[PDB]
RNA sequence: CCCGGCGAGGGGAGUGAAAAAGAACCUGAAACCGUGUACGUACAAGCAGUGGGAGCACGCUUAGGCGUGUGACUGCGUACC
RNA sequence: GUGAAGAGGGAAACAACCCAGACCGCCAGCUAAGGUCCCAAAGUCAUGGUUAAGUGGGAAACGAUGUGGGAAGGCCCAGAC
RNA sequence: UGUAACGGGGCUAAACCAUGCACCGAAGCUGCGGCAGCGACGCUUAUGCGUUGUUGGGUAGGGGAGCGUUCUGUAAGCCUG
RNA sequence: UGCUGAAAGCAUCUAAGCACGAAACUUGCCCCGAGAUGAGUUCUCCCUGACCCUUUAAGGGUCCUGAAGGAACGUUGAAGA
């Protein structure tokens, strides 16, 4: 007589390979979070607790098309405050996946909350049909 | 019988629940006037062209069943923040369901 | 939650929630999709045809 | 009667209705504490929450939505005068 | 314009400053300005242009064979670039 | 003294403007209970029950009302080993 | 710093395209590193006898000539908080 969807732990992951790696990605990098919550599985908790396994294919092809690409530094400054800086830019850090160029979650759940134990569940490798080091039963 | 009744109860829509409606202005504690509001209640919601919708009304009707809503039940907050304090203020009000569902 | 069953497999079908509202909304008879259209996630290989209904006039 | 340090304290006995009346004598809670039934749990923010509930030590029901609290998820918010 | 002995949804988080606006409840409906792909909870809508610069949350005294729309005009195939 | 002007992240149109249009949607007026004041009604009348109108944030002031650790009494009166 | 060569038969590294380039940003340079629990692994090496309780994939619980082994084992020390 609740119509609520505790826990859920975690039912529908959806296997699915990511053609879309540069060809369309600012279009759905913008969206890998709205689907690890919703827009197909949006059927089950839509905001609280879940889990969600993508299949990864490839890093450095984030497209991104725009001055962007090769002004725009990123940033990390781990200790204290860093002093001595860093400023290479988004195509030419892209050259390893490695902290905030290819995860998108990093920019889409952004303060930890909901994403506080899930970090590598979409393995983090990239390698295509020379290297798949994901599921073994039948991806999508 | 599936309620096609609304007002501040429309979650009642199925066949039982058991599930809340008011406990309207006036005598509502006798159990039954024994007549019946509704006969356009439902059509599809129990044949073989299923809609989740009141296109037709089958020949059951709902009946006046009010009960016994008499136990006074737990609803009443106070008043603090700033110097708004308040400890007795609130005016009681409520929720009820009909007896029980014989259709 | 509840009106993701009227979006999730409807999208597909091009069939998307609020520009189809703007479609169903022109029958006085049908408001009240707001949650009781929730019967979609398990009703789903009869409710599959509730867009028939009106498909050469609605759609 | 028994035990230790020819000691302290106890464990039964017993005058006693009573030793939670025992000679650090008031039929008796307040600042703080020792061991346990269960927790959340050695990636911590934000008056330590009431929620919204998943199942847990446990106790009911020829099933019947609960009588229990640390409070995984996280929502709300800054309680003062 | 009711400000704190008014508490917080406005306009940036300038508790006062536009002004009528909260008693008290709901697993019940939704009004305005903000928006409305998003951390965020509804159309990758249909019908019409402009822009092809990252423009958009940095202007003033000027400049300038990058182009855009409009209407009057100047030279022109007895030959105007 | 860590890039720190939308909160982020900069979206080549998702956009900017113009024409359409459906959901989101404080407390905001609605479902529907409950009802302290000041009035108006059906009538009652020691006076009140409901209808109907204005409308219900309340430290400076006047109005107007609730209960107690027990003292001074209701009271060899009813209550208790 | 110029290459072919145009915008605008001119002139010309630039406009399409080319090529090098310095504390600089990058780099198996120096120096610790998932204590970066995102918690991945290589290599070399090591343990395989019999059973019990039922609220069963949850376990919880026994009983094997005792095996090679280990901190205490007697001085200390090179670090000795």
């Amino acid at each position: 007589m609740k119509t609520f969807t505790a826990k859920p732990e975690t039912v529908k992951r959806d296997w699915y390979v990511v053609d879309a790696t540069g060809k369309t990605l600012g279009r759905l990098a913008t969206e890998l979070a709205r689907r690890l919550r919703g827009k197909h599985k949006a059927e089950y908790t839509p905001h609280v607790d879940t889990g969600d396994y993508i299949i990864v294919l490839n890093a450095d092809k984030v497209a991104v098309t725009g001055n962007k690409r090769t002004d725009k530094v990123y940033y990390h400054h781990t200790g204290h405050i860093g002093g001595i800086k860093q400023a290479t830019f988004e195509e030419m850090i892209a050259r390893r996946p490695e902290r905030v160029i290819e995860i998108a979650v990093k920019g889409m759940l952004p303060k930890g909350p909901l994403g506080r134990a899930m970090f590598r569940k979409l393995k983090v490798y990239a390698g295509n049909e020379h290297n798949h080091a994901a599921q073994q039963p039948q991806v999508l | 019988m599936y309620a096609v009744f609304q007002s501040g109860g429309k979650q009642h829509r199925v066949s039982e629940g058991q599930t809340v409606r008011l406990e309207k202005l006036d005598i509502a504690t006798g159990e039954t006037v024994e007549f019946a509001e509704v006969l356009m209640i439902a059509n599809g919601e129990e044949v073989k062209i299923g809609v989740p919708f009141v296109d037709g009304g089958v020949i059951k009707a709902e009946v006046v069943a009010h009960g016994r809503g008499e136990k006074v039940k737990i609803v009443k907050f106070r008043r603090r923040k700033h110097y708004r304090k308040q400890q007795g203020h609130r005016q009681w009000f409520t929720d009820v369901k009909i007896t029980g569902i014989s259709a | 939650l509840w009106i993701a069953r009227i979006n999730a497999a409807a999208r597909q079908n091009g069939i998307s929630y609020s520009k189809f509202i703007n479609g169903l909304k022109k029958a006085s008879v049908e408001i009240d999709r707001k949650i009781l259209a929730d019967i979609a996630v398990f009703d789903k290989v009869a409710f599959t045809a509730l867009v028939e209904k009106a498909k050469a006039a609605l759609a």
